[PDB]
RNA sequence: CUAAGAAAUUCACGGCGGGCUUGAUGUCCGCGUCUACCUG
């Protein structure tokens, strides 16, 4: 009969590491090694009041009080050195392979079925356009999250390191690649067959990534929070590896699966995070909403049950939901 | 595990580590590794039943550790 | 009930699996009565051969850790448990279980003994020392010592030796090393003053005992439920008319327990060290039993 | 059975048979089961912290025990329970420092860098609760005054604990970074092993006394007093040490 | 006659803990003072996607829901940033004397059994059960997810037999398979080594450890705890650990005798073959293929089951258990 | 015999604490770091026989989609150390024959009369030469003895703070169910022996080496204890590390009973009245049978029939483990 | 002469897969540390 399945779910692919922030100067880029780390130092603050109030407590004689005596934090941050310019972020990528076998199912017949199903799909068509798209977001270098904007030129640099040694090499420059279009380059097509062979499972693909960002002398780099559970006040702790300031594992890699852009009202506003449910807190709004037949789970019980194999714009993304990995059992 | 306020308003989620959010101004004090939990539209606060404690009102009682939560939260249904 | 002449004292008694329970209603420190008891058993198995008499006891407790959990539950606490070996049919037991101990104590004595001049200072406390390291004391053993560092030597002083200042200054020569326990002493005083006190609602002495370790109000000390004795209720018997006794030579009287409470001292605030020396006023006609101390403030 | 004996007042022993009794068992169970959990509990729960009804009070049990009876043989025994399958109560009677933390004595700032730091469960506990008698007990002089003295020698007698706690605690605190502060002080608590090499320094604790009894600490029994058991203190710290 | 009301086996084959620690490959004998990888808490907040009941199936509720977040603070255990090998190091003990019950009541029953194991052991010797005990130390099946994945994974084993060795082994555990069981020059040696470990001729004890290239800064895998944070993990000197039993599991994977289907590879040795990962139980007791009704028509009614069962019903004993009720 | 007889015991051992130590520097085994009880948590299958009611494949496979979840104690070594020492404090009494319960008084003193009796023609040595044997052999070293390299036993006789005599044993090359002649062992049993004839009491404080293995396993004593959390196997610690609980030694001091009508070749015994076996479940030496403990004191005392020497040595031994008889 | 006397709890175990914590901020202003001293 072919039910759903009780308890399932995956192994992800795609695992990053962490990223580590260093600092330098521009025209050192070829002998970055032993550039320092971006350390985190505590500084403090001084607000005010800048919060919307009600109708009822907007007395004159209160809001000059309570602004009278301030809110003093103590807030950490993160500087690049006041001699250098260009931060260095360093994190390396590994493509694990075999997107179909999950990690713990209940029904065999539903494991084959699933097993065989990814398997027709990595028959017709390869990972070649689940892995053009991969390509780009590590080329444009999106993974630097809020220190891309407003930076001169953004290197990114990508090496293939099989043995200790390096493979093959490969230098871009994520402003000439655009944060909306997926173009068709020659180096991002040498790029996007090494991850689908990675993904496929014909090879081991470990990938060293760094991505030099031009902010400027003394500027401030951002690194990921932290949470400040339970005075000795403090807010916004960010999140250093061993004291070198640090993008989270999931922080980064969230940027390397952006590349949704097969869903409805798709008015040219980019792509978002493949999820189920696909959704984006930023934007406030859940898009793929069930009630639509676009969804991912509405998209598997269609193709692994009653065989309604839908658009292979929609093949492309419930193999990249696979990837991703996560728990899709009625928990 | 807990004697919550009289809020009935579904099956709840509920923990103790409780961190303060600013930016969304229309909700307060997002929960921090959160649990959880069904009462499944029970009539009186007591009932949280995480794994154990249901029924025995007078253990329920008795199980006053952690309890009395506020329940006044993000969400009428997500209790402190 | 008489004066000390001399405060033999015992160095570290140290004590595997002694009794915790001691009442029907506490579970603390062992019942003092086996403190009292105790000296007499060493009296009757020493003190006629070195010719002393020894009539109280103090307690300091260096340490006491029980054997209690919880399983997951309540604040309140389970027990330890043994494994009983199998009856006839070889299948199970009954089990009745009962608390234990790890309690680590040194005693200090009282002598009235006159023979402190034929027998030297020092023979006379290694020699009973030596003897309380092969006996009982709560129910549990007496451990040896271990290859250390020994403060396994014992002291002897005399209280009548030197002057008012020679005593206060052998006393805090004495009180150096047993410094970091807790002396404990009765406090038959206080109850019978705060039964008046508490005699505007109900005059039963269990709540009266009850209530005084149950804003919130205050304790001045660390006040603590103790047994106090034995009240009788059943009459004299004969000595060889009963069934079933210990022996055939003395009398027997049914008895109930009789609670009262105490008080967990430093060494350092008492008065003198002739005011913690446990003896037992034993008035028989038709009364009861207790062990207090005189001399207690 | 289970009989002792006890030595009469200059004569023999009597034999004393030890019954367990029952109706002063479950009249203490009686009352102190309602204290857990029932009116008293459950209204004026909150008696004390959000003004519940005022003629009630909170009743606290701390350290209470359980004695179980063979558990699912409830035949035996007679004046049964369905509840008591071997559910009668135990009141404590501990002797204190029945946890014996008092083991480390690091180079530490609070206690490591003020000798009259003091961070210790019941020393914070008898510093939290000298506040309702260091209030203006004008009309309270034994009250405001003899319990804060009595308050005051005890927490000054907790000290000789704290020191002494470490008495055996090592073969001598040596130099080490940290205990410098503890170092201003490191003959009274601090190891044994002439005034300074072969005396200790029985003058800090007059230092330590006012930051603990002056900086954590009417006028006259928060000077004279206090001076005065200080110097009961110092004396005391002095014959000892030398 | 019957069967006995108590029944106990103690374990052979007993594991350490695993400890884990950190480098750089081409560090060969020099590998006696690696770091520790320590584990750290780290925040993670990612949003809703598990399923839904048809019940917020609808656009009011789920972007409601969106906007509530689920900040949780999970732990982690990267290796150092310069440092691409994993280094797992564990003692395993090989017991011996494999049938003698630590506990009884009939010793009718027990004479019989002993008779019973004696008479397999004389008959064919441990090395079936011993050539299958090696390939899971050969091919390091224990680094149960930090080896999916690896450059080379290649584990040594050290014989003690005092504080010094006595036979070391280089192995290469990816040309070594997860599923084929070869015979090779060299794992007859370690094969026949617990051979005579099981058999009581002897007692051995062996150090093994486990290199995985994993890859620098990237994430490995200790053994996850309960919980009373929300992803606790095994530390036992402030250093990530897998478990004893883990390692445990991992080494008595040699049953590859289902009722169902050799096809699919080995699993674990248990009374009914129940692999909690695929949440399916092989060997069912519907069946006559478990290991309860295996025993008692073996050792009561006196039938032998077949040469392959044979084997398997040894190797529950081997891990021990408690039986009879 | 009249109404309460009850022997206070002798042979009193202590509890044993743990530490964990190197091999080839056992002789500075008295700063080694104690051997702590550390926690875990498994997820156990289930693995229990099943009615036949139960065992259809629906509900089985439904059961192993909720596994049980325990949170266990262990303890190990630290992971340099391979060697366990643990150490106890072993004290006799002396005075064996001597009851303290007796309401009879002419029930005691022929009762001493039948102790005195058996000691002066023969003394303790047949005894002590089986106490001796159970420290020779670390029998209470219980599950950590098996599969170790080489246990090693030292026993140091003390009487004040010196240490009087010093012996160094093997407790492999001394079998576990034999008893054989030695020329230290006679010497020890002689001590033992004194101490147990005599009064005052003789000491003893035995420690025992063995070696494991690196970070292996060892076995203190557990302790007996709401389906949620269920924390099952929790261990005994007395000052933070693992130790072996005072009757867990008991019973291996004395298992001594090579007398059985049953089975000879199988190996001692715990004395016991009703001589029975925890593990083994049946229990030796039946009343009905004549070789009982309590029917052999009333055919030695009050109808005064000798029995054979094995059973004399059985029902003085009984009395040297003490016990309480109505 | 001690609520004294008496006592083996044991065996075996897969926790496990997934994740964006974001945005902003003025810490201000005033000040006397003095007096002495034998290291052989």
């Amino acid at each position: 009969i072919l039910s759903t399945a009780s308890v399932l779910a995956f192994e992800r692919k795609l695992d990053p590491s962490d990223a580590l922030m260093s600092a330098g100067a521009w025209a050192q880029r070829d002998a970055s090694q032993e550039w320092p780390a971006v350390t985190v130092r505590e500084k403090s603050v001084r607000g005010t009041i800048s919060n919307r109030l009600k109708t009822k407590d907007r007395d004159p004689a209160k809001l000059d009080a309570s602004i009278q005596s301030p809110n003093l934090q103590t807030v950490d941050v993160a500087n690049l050195p006041s001699d250098a310019d260009t931060l260095k972020v360093r994190f390396t990528l590994r493509v694990l392979g075999g997107a179909g076998t999950p990690s713990a199912c209940n029904d065999a017949a539903y494991r084959d079925k699933l097993l065989q199903t990814v398997a027709t799909y990595v028959n017709d068509q390869g990972f070649a356009e689940l892995a053009r798209r991969y390509a780009h977001n590590l080329a444009n270098a999106r993974f630097l999250w809020r220190n891309r904007v407003g930076a001169e030129a953004v290197e990114v640099r990508i090496n293939h390191i099989r043995q200790g040694e390096v493979a093959r090499a490969w230098r871009f420059d994520a402003l000439a690649i655009g944060l909306r279009d997926f173009k068709a380059d020659a180096e991002l097509d040498a790029l996007a067959e090494l991850i689908a062979s990675g993904l496929s499972g014909s090879g081991h693909v470990l990938l060293e990534v760094v991505a030099f960002a031009r902010i400027g002398d003394g500027q401030e780099v951002f690194p990921s929070q932290e949470l400040i559970l339970d005075k000795g006040q403090k807010s916004k702790t960010l999140y250093s590896v061993r004291d070198a300031a640090a993008i989270h594992s999931q922080k980064i890699g969230n940027a390397l699966r952006t590349i949704d852009t097969w869903y409805p009202d798709e008015d040219g506003l980019g792509p978002i995070a493949v999820e189920p449910y696909g959704s984006v807190t930023s934007q406030g709004k859940a898009y793929r909403q069930p009630k639509q037949k676009l969804d991912f789970y509405t998209l598997l019980d269609n193709w692994v049950l009653r065989d309604e194999a839908p658009a292979v714009e929609q093949q492309h993304y419930v193999i990249a939901n696979l990837i991703r990995g996560g728990v899709f059992g009625e928990a | 595990t807990m004697s919550t306020a009289y809020i009935i308003f579904n099956s709840s989620v509920a923990a103790v580590v409780d961190t303060e959010i600013a930016n969304g101004a229309n909700v307060t004090f997002s929960t921090v590794t959160v649990k959880e939990e069904i009462n499944a539209n029970r009539d009186f606060n007591l009932v949280n039943a995480q794994n154990g404690k249901i029924s025995r009102a007078k253990r329920w009682g008795n199980e006053a550790s952690k309890c009395e939560y506020f329940g006044r939260e993000i969400n009428p249904t997500e209790f402190f | 009930v008489t004066d000390p002449e001399a405060l033999l004292l015992l160095p570290r008694l140290s004590i595997q699996n002694a009794n915790a329970i001691s009442s029907p209603l506490t579970w603390g420190f062992p019942s003092p009565g086996a403190f009292t008891g105790f000296v007499h058993a060493l009296q009757r198995r020493v003190g006629i051969s070195l010719d002393i008499e020894l009539d109280g006891v103090g307690i300091v407790c260096h340490r006491f850790e029980a054997q209690i959990s919880q399983p997951a539950g309540k604040r309140t606490k389970v027990f330890n448990l043994t494994r009983n070996p199998l009856n006839r049919d070889g299948s199970t037991a009954a089990i009745v279980e009962e608390g234990r101990a790890h309690l680590e104590v040194s005693l200090l004595l009282g002598v009235h003994g006159d023979g402190l001049d034929d027998h030297p200072a020092q023979e006379i406390a290694r020699q009973v020392q030596e003897q309380a390291g092969a006996m009982r004391l709560a129910g549990g053993s007496i451990l040896p010592w271990c290859n250390e560092r020994f403060p396994a030597p014992n002291a002897e002083l005399l209280m009548l030796g030197g002057s008012d200042e020679q005593r206060r200054k052998n006393q805090r020569r004495l009180t150096r090393r047993l410094l970091p326990g807790f002396a404990l002493v009765s406090r038959e005083a206080l109850l019978q003053q705060h039964l008046e006190t508490l005699r505007t609602t109900l005059p039963e002495a269990t709540t009266l005992d009850a209530l005084l370790d149950l804003q919130v109000r205050d304790k001045p000390g660390w006040l603590v439920p103790i047994p106090a004795g034995y009240n009788a209720l059943s009459p004299l018997y004969l000595p060889g008319e009963v069934r079933n006794a210990r022996d055939r030579e003395t009398p027997l009287r049914f008895v109930e327990n009789l609670f009262g409470l105490g008080e967990w001292l430093s060494p350092h605030r008492v008065a003198a060290l002739s005011d913690l020396l446990w003896y037992h006023h034993a008035e028989p006609d038709k009364g009861l039993y207790r062990w207090s101390t005189p001399r207690f403030v | 059975a289970k009989q002792l004996y006890f030595p009469l007042p200059g004569s023999g022993y009597h034999l004393l048979a030890p019954l367990f009794p029952t109706s002063l068992v479950h009249h203490v169970h009686a009352l102190l089961r309602e204290a857990r959990f029932g009116d008293a509990a459950k209204a004026a729960r909150e008696a004390r912290s959000r003004q519940e009804s005022w003629p009630h009070g909170f009743s606290e049990y701390p350290n209470l025990a359980i004695q179980k009876f063979g558990g699912t043989k409830p035949q035996n025994i007679s004046q049964l329970n369905n509840e008591r399958r071997g559910e009668n109560w135990l009141l404590p009677s501990l002797p204190p420092n029945w946890q014996r933390q008092n083991v480390n004595a690091p180079m530490r700032h609070s206690s490591v860098f003020e000798h009259d730091f003091g961070r210790t469960p019941e020393v914070s506990r008898l510093t939290r609760t000298l506040q309702r008698f260091l209030a203006k007990t004008v009309h309270n002089n034994l009250a405001i005054r003899q319990r804060r003295a009595q308050l005051v020698a005890q927490i000054c007698d907790e000290a000789l604990q704290y020191a002494a706690r470490l008495r055996e605690l090592e073969p001598g605190w040596s130099a080490t970074p940290g205990c410098q502060l503890h170092d201003a002080e490191q003959l009274w608590l601090d190891p044994l092993r002439q005034r300074r090499l072969r005396g200790d320094w029985p003058a800090e604790v007059g230092n330590r006394f006012a930051n603990w009894l002056n900086r954590a600490v009417e006028a006259a029994q928060w000077s004279q007093e206090l001076s005065k058991e200080l110097t009961m203190f110092k004396e005391i710290l002095e014959d000892e040490r030398d």
